[PDB]
This record gives C-alpha cells, structure tokens and sequence, in this order.
RNA sequence: CAAGGAACUCUGCAAAUUAACCCCGUAAGUUAGCGAGAAGGGGUGCUUAUGUAAAAGUAAGCCGCAGUGAAGAACGAGGGG
RNA sequence: AGCGAAAUUCCUAGUCGGGUAAAUUCCGUCCCGCUUGAAUGGUGUAACCAUCUCUUGACUGUCUCGGCUAUAGACUCGGUG
RNA sequence: ACCUCGAUGUCGACUCAUCUCAUCCUCGAGCUGAAGCAGGUUCGAAGGGUUCGGCUGUUCGCCGAUUAAAGAGAUACGUGAGUUGGGUUCAAACCGUCGUGAGACAGGUUGGUCCCUAUCUAUUGUGCCCGUAGGAAGAUUGAAGAGUGUUGCUUCUAGUACGAGAGGACCGAAGCGAGGACACCUCUUAUGCUCCAGUUGUAGCGCCAGCUGCACCGCUGGGUAGUAACGUGUCUAUUAGAUAAACGCUGAAAGCAUCUAAGUGUGAAACUAUCUCAAAGAUUAAUCUUCCCAUUUCGCAAGAAAGUAAGAGCCGUCAAAGACGAUGACGUUGAUAGGUUACAGGUGUAAGCAUAGUGAUAUGUUGAGCUGAGUAAUACUAAUUGCUCGAGGACU
C-alpha cells in the first residue's frame, strides 16, 4: 500500500533515511506499489556527508512493505517497515551494504546484483 | 439428493499429511520449505515463533515470526501445503490461540512453556 | 462448433494445492448425469440443440402436464429443463457422464445466475468514486452525480436513454470464460473448477466448452503430499 | 421541486386505482360456528379445531 | 439525527426477551406480538434444555437469564422449574412450546399471537 | 476498519492526535512578572511488609495483551503581518 | 527623518538568496517610492489574541479507497393526517 | 438592443459525462533534402485512452516529475428543483489615492446564511389488469438492439539486415504486465452489537465466589455464516465479410499508357458478425411440445343450470430470494423454517474440587468450557380437520 509521496525508509549503506515516491511506473493511476517495483524518488531526509544529497531525483526499488504481499505459492511475507534500495539507472544498486534479508518474490524480475549481496534470500 | 457439505472435506482426502504435528500460537518452532532453486530443491529453515493458527480443515494456516538482521519478519505458511517440514523445540504456554500483541510486544523473546 | 454442456450446483469454494508451488482456489460443483428431454435438429427445428432436463425430483411431485409428458416420453421427473446449442452428439433420454464431455485439465467457460443484491446503489452498481468529505461539503455524498447535460429547448432538454442508474443488482445469467478444469469425481459425480463461481451456494451452474480456446488443452498436475514420518 | 399544475378527477382516480384492496382469506371452523381466516385461532377457545384457550 | 427517541435496539429486544421468558415461566401463556415470540422461542427452548440437568454450574448459567416478579422470586421460579417442569419435557426432542396466531391488536392492528406450553 | 499519512483542499475546516495525579527536565526573549503543563520522558494495578493521625513513598512476590484498566480531562514548535 | 512590492506597488507572478523535487502564497533583501511617510502620526516594540497566514514533529477514512454494526426515518401494516 | 427583465442564478472547485473531428497515441497507407534508428510530411481514420504534485479564489496560466500521448471544441463561459461558496457583487474595517463633504476606486486587504414533503414527462429497476383468440405449463427462433471493442515493457529471432564507424530495426513468437469491468469471501484484512475470551468500578442478586443494569457493545483480542476490497481468477486476443484512404492486374476512349469505364483483387484500432445481456406488447402479437375435458340438457346464436379430472390464487413455513410487490421451495405422505441431538469450526483449560503460597498467584482436574447465522439425522413444534377462480373450444 505504497503510493506517491509515501515517506519511505532506505535500508542500504547510503547517507539518506527518508525519501518520497514521485511516480510509480506502469499504467496511469498505478497508485499502488509492492515488492520489486521500480519507482522515482525525491530525497527528503539525507545526511550532508552521504553519497547523495536531499532533493535529488533518483531511482529506487522497494524491498520491504509493512503490509507485506502475497507470494504466488500462498506464503504471505509481511514486514514491519517500508524500505527501499537505490539503483544507478540499471539492475545494479548504489548502496554497498544490505541491512536485512531480501525475499524471492522479486528475484524473477532480475536485479540479481541486489540479491547477491542480500543478507538472506527468502 | 441433498447436499451435505461434508463432501467438501471428502474431496480433500487426496492432499493431506498424516504427520499432523499439533502446535499453538506462541510455539518456538522451525518450518523448513523445500523450494526448488532452478534445480536443487533446497531446504530453507524458517525458525521463529507461532502467532496465529486458525482455519477450516485444509484452510488451516499459521504465521511464523522471527528477527533477522535486527528486522522482525513474519510470514504465513499453509499446513497442508507440501515441502513444509515442521519441528517444535519448546511447547509454550499461551492463554489464547492468537497473539496480536506479539507483533509489537517483541520484548522477552523467550515465552513461558506449558507443563 | 460442438460445445458441450453440463450442469451442477456450487456446493463449496476452497483452495487446492497444485504443483510448481502454486495455490489454486477451487469452487466445488456437485453434478449429476442429466437426461435428454429434447433434440432440436438443423432440419426439424431449423437449428440443432439439446433441451437437457436436470435437477431430478421424486415421481410423487411434478407438473402434471409436464409429468404426463414425461411418462408419455417414458422419461424421469426432473425439475429444470434448459437448452444448449451445438450439443447434438447423442440421443433422447440418455444419462451423460462429464468424462465424455471434457478433460480433467482443459479450459472451459461457465454460465451462472448472479447472487441477488437487491436494491443496490449506483456507487456500487457502477463502481464510481466519491470525492472529498472535508471542508463541510454538505450532507449528500452518495448520488448519481450531475444528471444535467443540456437545458432549454435547444441543446438536450431531457435525460437521455441509456443512463447508468441504480436498481436491482444480481440475478443475471452471465458467463465467464477461461476457468481451468482441475478435478473430477466419478464416484459422486462432482467437479473441482478454478476461479470464483458467480452466485451463492446451491444455485444452478452450467459449464460449456471454451469458446475461444477449445483446442488449447493443458493438464494441471496435483501437488502430491511429501508426507513421510 | 413542487407540483406545477393541478390534476384532473379522472386522472387522480386512475392513479388511486392501485389503492384498491384485494379479497381477504376465509376458512371454516366446524365445532364453533364461525368463518375464521386461515392460520388463525377460533374465538370459541380453540385454534382450527384444537382447543387451546378460553372461549373468548 | 439529533435528539429524538432512543430506539428499540437489539439490547432492548433481548432484555424484553428475558422479561417475557420469565413471565411465561411464571404463568405458562403469553399473548404479544408474533415477531417477538418467533425470536424468543429459540432462547426459551435453550433454557428448557439447560433446565433438565440441574447442576450447580448450569444453575449459575441460568442465573443470568431470570428476573424478579411478584408471583415468585428468581429463586422460587428456578426451584419450581427445576422441580416439576424439568422432567415434564424430558421425553420430547424440542417443540415444547407452540405459538398460535391471534387476531390483530385494536391499536396498530399488530398481528397478535400466544405462546403456550403443555405436555 | 489492513497500510500510507494533508499527498484531497482557498487553506490540517472538520476529525484525529494531547489530557487527570506523582517524579525528572525545560530554553530563547524577557519590561522579572512571565514564558511553563514550555520544549520533552518515566510510573499510576494486585498481595504482603516498611510505613503515618491519615497517607504519600519504598522493598519482596503476582501476572494480564493492555493496571486515572470504564468515565471526563491542553496537541505542540517555529516565522511573518 | 524614518520606512520602503507594505493591509499601500498598476506594471508584478519585480529581482535576488532561503523556502519548495517542483511555491502568481511565504521569509529577509535590493530603494526612481504609479498614489510611502512622521499625533487625519512614524519605527523598534516584551507578553497576549475563539486574530490572519506559512512551515514543522505527532496525528488521523480529509484523502489515498471505500465498506461494514445498531438504530430514527427512508419501505410495509393499522390509526390520524 | 431581441421572445425573457410579475426572476433564464452565475466564476470556480467535486461528481456525471456525452458527442464530433480541424487525430494526440494506439490502426493503416503514401512522399521525402526517408543509409538505419529517430523522423517530418498528407489523408482515411472517432473504438478506447490520454497523469500526478507546488502556486495562484484564479478556469486559465507557470514549474517539476512521468507515460505512447498528457489533443481541441460544444452541451445556458453544461452540470445547486446533484455539494460548497474560495474568489466574486450587502453593509462592517483599514491601507494608498481621489472628492473638502456624504463617499468612490475596472485597487489590495479580514470575515461576511445557498429554500424545498417529486405533480407530470423523460429516465434506471420491479409489479398490477388485459392482450398474445378454448384454458393451463414449459422450450424456443429471433424482431429489435445494448455492453464490449484499453494497452505498455522485457526476451528471442539479432546487434541481424541496414549501416563502414558509432549506431541500429522491420516481420513474427514467448513471457511479464499495469488499468478498468465481471465473479467469489477459500489465501491477507476489517466488520460481524442476543458469538467467545481477558478485564474496571459502581448498584444489587442477604453475604464470599460467580453474575447481571450502566459506562460508545464499558474497555481490550479476536471471531461462526455473511458482508464488502485492500484478498484471488478471467477478460482486452484471434478471425470472416463489406471495406475507407491506399496499393493492384487486364483494359479502352486516348492503337502508347491507364486500379475503372465492364471484369478481376488486396487492404483500417472504424462498420456487419463471431465474446456477453436480453427478449414475440416483435400488436411484426410468431413457432414447437405437453396437459385438461367435451357430465342429458337453454336463452338475441348455446351452456340459463353441475363452472376441471389441469393448474393457479387466498393463508402459513421460509431462502440462494427479498423496500413492499414480486421470485423459488415446502405445505402433514412436510426436513421448508425453528427446536432436540451430534458434528464441523471459532473463542480459548469453564465453574467447582484438590495441592502449593499468609494473599495475589502456580498445577492437576481440563484443550476443558461456551459458541446468533456453518453441517447432518430427527415431525418435537409451526405450516390445517381449510376457501376462491378455475372445462364444453366464440369464427375462416
């Protein structure tokens, strides 16, 4: 249940804490976001000593949802937070350390560089 | 002819497991999933504690929650679903068959065990 | 072409576990070998179809005109009689096994009468959206919107025919395609189908051959239990 | 909103045509001479023909 | 809406149900609106079913479903019930009471009906 | 009422958020009176005992999912006119 | 003198920096200021306003996205109207 | 300077959208100063769709981000007998100016009351009488239309053609989709107020325990059937015909040549179908099947009088129905509803007993206890020892 301007966390080795969704890609009025989706984000909370600064428009992939989502198998993985990683306009991220396991519900979408550094592949 | 609705259970007698390990919401367990990678069905041991156990025959599922990398993660698992191996290491003592507060009352991860 | 038809009653709706780690929600439809009551012919009736009789009742109770016809035809008393086109591959007064009509894994379509929702709202009948309730925007919030198109004797002057408005919802014989056949039960004449069957429990449900993917037949494997102590 | 023009006697009578009522029900009670309507008690202290109350 | 009648919500209906089952246990016949008898029949049958056993736990359970009258007290009604009415209906599987449709009420022409019971 | 959380909107209208008691801590400005319940945190239960004219408080044990367990209880900060 | 896009500035949404991912609103500034201006008073000005406006932590069905439980109606029945 | 000023209420914001094309994308075709790609260009082309956020009361407009695109008009600058008045255009007050003065500003500034019990037509659903020609019951053809005709990304072919180099397709196939609509509540949620559990005080049940009235259902955690989506399944494809533009063959006038004149074709997200709805009041009154019978005997033309052997209605139980109506089932040989019994399932070790602890409390009794709607058997109860209409075929 993530949408535009949903202030969401980041759990990767960067200098930011909270960012905001600006557009979830897809058909007009997506208005929903779940694991594996690629979104455009505006930085709203970042330390001045980080790799990126506040207000920079960048590309992120959400990896945690407090609501969770349903696997095709029927095993609904539910988190307690909403976090995302930041990518450098490709299938590779920009952080250098992942804090917490990453599920397999988004492995089929690609982005294998993120899952290779994941704490655990759920 | 008149319907019985017991036939609903009757048609389900072909995808049942006879191990039937009974547990409670608040049990210290590990559920291992036999998940194919591409080849290599690997055994992912999902340890944790039970939160809810409710359903109707085949629809009986459960929720198992643990903390990994300082992140509390909870997942639903279906009992009758294959590739599911359940083990219980300590039978807890819970006053109710559901613990919603445990989602937030993560303190005192060890629970009182039944006698 | 030659689309076959079978009848049943929605006696349940549950989930059935399939291979490749997929859960398939499954509706349960109890069926019974139907009896042929009429055979329309391309020559005799300018079209070939089958008036199938189903929902058998006791010989004690039936419409005496219809029951007298049934005895005259030497058939058995059933409650309902309905026609199906292109299903003209058998004879009069014959019990039909679903096995002879469809496969256990192919694709079909299902017609059913929708559940009665009574006096519904246009917000739910047409699935519309209501704006903000803040700033004290008056008492009425659930209405049909603006019915004004034009006024005066020059532009529209009226409400036009074919306007989305509320009323009785449900009780409509509709059809939904592309529902997987999953399970058979010849011991008790019952079927296990994918999807969500329209209408409540106990209603009459017709199942026909898929209209646009008839030749497409891919079976669904059963997730056998790894049960081993 | 309000009525613009007054109606007519014939038109209002045609409208009121649906205000007419239909016939009631009437059953027969044997022991107590009375035509009581169906699925009702009898004033002679009975329901149908089964005595259950006082004769009132 | 603003200040108006408080209504006759389900709590009031069930309170009247307790009142009326107490009354019918006191007398054995109650004349009132049919619809209320239709709802209270199930609860009355359940109370009769619980009245056969006469166990202190069941006494405590039924304690929550009586009231105080002038003909008898709650204890008096309970002991009279458990003494004589309990073995009276121990041979039939339900249907201990019958509702018979009376004539319409004078006031609002409400369909009157009498709940009664006998062996 | 699952999640987001002013993004709807002329504008947090409204609603929600805060409350009552005890214990810490509370700044700028200040004309010394205020600001101050500032900003912010912890506890309020049961039984025994220590305790007093009465308490308050404290020690031990007792758990509930939660103990002004129901009730009624300021949301706050900054800038500008 | 003082102040000076101000309750005043048409141009104007003036420029500039902050604000804001993005702000015809906001904050200070730039002084040729259509038509500012010193008791038909001018500037700082403590506190305060059921004063107005902007931002902010929390906060929520305002919204995202609507739905259900009970009633009083809306419907039915009898009386009245 | 007009039918209208004894009254046609507006700017905007939310809702409802519709139609059209001077088409924006998706569809197709042609030319190029069209190597490819990306294009420009002209037309046929209206089926679907064409964003979000900040500011302005501002529609508009500016800026940022995003898709293939963020097209344009009209419907009283549509849309209060659908909501709001933010501005606007009552007095009230100030600032700058003007009039000396009441005051005014096509200046700003602050707030500053939007009435309605639906008569009719149209319009969305559902009934009553009649018709449909002896009466009754089913099954239809289809007369007529209506809904619906969105679409992106990735991969392969293939870095292939092309291109020299960078660069980089066309055709087709597969997968992933999103959005909206349809369907259901089994997977996730909530709700579920006569369901369960823990829990607070107060007033009482004489007292302890246990209880009920009140406190949003007292609070809290849930939850049976059900309800809804935020839960999960389908759908957008494919194809025939007439085809528009367009591309054509033969072929004259015009001995050449020419898609047109005769003949012979291809080819569009549009159209007639195939997907779905629905149906003879389709008076255009249709078709097929089934049942009932002609109880001696009349009238201005035949049954005055026995009005069915068939069915329906009145009344009750009800639900898969359901504002009422009406739908469907059952009506004593009846499982239709309720109750009994048992079970599923939910809540969660009941009360009380015993042991331990001074008391709280811990353990066994006990997964016990309870459970509105889920399931089954059960006539135990209610559906009656009931009434009405109801046939001789009017005529070719």
């Amino acid at each position: 249940m993530v949408s535009f301007m949903t202030r969401l966390n980041v759990a990767d080795n960067t200098g930011a804490k909270q960012v905001g969704i600006i557009k979830v890609l897809g058909s007009t009025r997506k208005r929903y976001a779940f694991l594996g989706d690629v979104v455009v984000v505006s930085v709203k909370d970042a330390i001045p000593s980080g790799m990126v600064k506040k207000g920079q428009v960048l590309r992120a992939v959400i990896v945690r949802t407090k609501k969770g989502q349903q696997r095709k198998d029927g095993t609904h993985l539910k988190f307690d937070d909403n976090a995302c990683v930041l990518i450098k306009e490709d299938k590779s991220p920009r952080g250098t350390r992942i804090f917490g396991p990453v599920a397999r519900e988004l492995r089929e979408r690609g982005y294998n560089k993120i899952l290779s550094l994941a704490v655990e592949v759920v | 002819k008149i319907n019985k609705q017991a036939l609903i259970d009757l048609v389900e007698q072909k995808q049942l497991k006879a191990y039937v390990p009974e547990f409670s919401a608040g049990d210290e367990v590990n559920v291992a999933i036999k998940l194919k990678e591409k080849e290599k069905v690997r055994i992912q041991n999902f340890t944790g504690t039970v939160l809810r156990r409710r359903g109707k025959g085949i629809s009986e599922t459960f929720i198992v929650r643990k903390t990994t990398d300082g992140i509390p993660i909870e997942k639903n698992f279906q009992i009758h679903n294959p590739n599911i191996s359940i083990e219980l290491k300590r039978r807890g003592k819970v006053r109710r068959a559901y613990i919603s507060y445990m989602r937030e009352r993560s303190g005192k991860a060890a629970k009182i065990k039944e006698r | 072409m030659e689309i076959r038809g079978i009848f049943g009653v929605k006696v349940g709706m549950s989930q059935v576990f399939t291979t490749n780690n997929e859960r398939l929600p499954i509706t349960v439809i109890y069926c019974e070998p139907n009896q042929v009551a009429g055979v329309k012919t391309e020559a005799k009736d300018k079209y070939s179809a089958t008036l199938l009789s189903f929902d058998t009742v006791e010989n004690k109770k039936l419409n005496k005109p219809q029951q007298g016809f049934f005895e005259k035809n030497n058939l058995k008393p059933t409650k309902h009689l309905q026609e199906i086109r292109n299903m003209t591959g058998f004879e009069m007064g014959q019990q039909i096994t679903p096995q002879n009509l469809f496969q256990v894994g192919e694709y079909v379509d299902v017609s059913a009468i929708s559940k009665g929702r009574g006096f519904t709202g246009a917000i739910k009948r047409w699935n519309f959206k209501i704006g903000p309730l803040g700033h004290g925007a008056g008492y009425p919030h659930r209405f049909q919107g603006s019915v004004q198109a034009g006024r005066g004797g020059a532009s529209a002057q009226r409400v036009f025919k074919g306007k989305k408005m509320s009323g009785h919802y449900g009780h409509e014989k509709v059809t939904v395609q592309n529902l997987r056949i999953v399970g058979f039960d010849e011991a008790n004449m019952l079927v296990l189908v994918s999807g969500a069957i329209a209408g409540p429990e106990g209603g009459v449900v017709l199942i026909r051959t898929a209209k646009k993917k008839p030749g497409v037949v891919k079976p669904i494997e059963l997730a056998v239990q790894t049960e081993k102590a | 909103a309000v009525q613009q023009r007054r109606s007519s006697k014939h038109r209002r009578d045609k409208r009121r045509s649906h205000d007419a009522l239909t016939a009631q029900a009437l059953s027969v009670c044997q022991k107590c001479g009375k035509k009581k309507l169906f699925h009702r008690v009898c004033s002679c202290g009975m329901y149908g023909d089964l005595r259950v109350k006082k004769a009132y | 809406s603003y200040i108006n009648k408080p209504g006759k919500t389900s709590a009031w209906r069930v309170m009247t149900v307790r009142q009326q089952v107490s009354a019918v246990l006191a007398y054995g016949k109650i004349e009132t609106t049919l619809k209320k008898a239709k709802n209270t029949q199930k609860r009355l049958d359940k109370l009769i079913t619980l009245a056969k056993v006469d166990n202190f736990n069941n006494r405590r359970q039924v304690k929550k479903w009586l009231l105080n009258t002038n003909l008898f007290d709650v204890d008096q009604l309970m002991d009279h019930l458990f003494s004589k009415v309990a073995p009276k209906y121990e041979k039939t599987p339900g249907g201990y009471s019958r509702v018979l449709k009376l004539g319409p009420r004078r006031g609002d022409a409400t369909e009157m009906a009498i709940l009664q019971l006998t062996d």
